[PDB]
């Protein structure tokens, strides 16, 4: 019962041609 | 707990609930663990709603800091004085 929830982590270091 | 502290140290938190690290930057916590909050190695590495630190017992055992540190859900812990 009544447990917390971890938040969403985000993009970093993104690169393409 | 210790009063000689890691480089750049900000404040401590204490785990209210237990947390298992899912991924390759994340820190593991047990309900009751003190975590020494530290500043990030880059601003893009700071996840929104997250904090970085090292466990106080992991640091009081004087283990490899750069491998013992990680990111955790701040909402699993409380800000201690």
């Amino acid at each position: 019962s009544t447990v917390p929830v971890a938040p969403p982590r985000r993009r970093r270091g993104r690169n393409l041609t | 707990g210790r009063l000689d502290l890691p480089p750049g140290f900000m404040f401590k938190v204490q785990a209210q609930h237990d947390y298992t690290a899912t991924d390759t930057d994340e820190l593991q916590l047990k309900a009751g663990d003190v975590v020494l909050v530290i500043p990030f190695q880059n601003p893009e590495e700071q996840d929104e709603g997250w904090l970085m630190g090292v466990k106080e017992s992991d640091w009081n055992q004087h283990k490899e800091l750069e491998k013992c540190r990680g990111v955790f859900p701040e909402n699993f812990t409380e800000r201690v004085p």
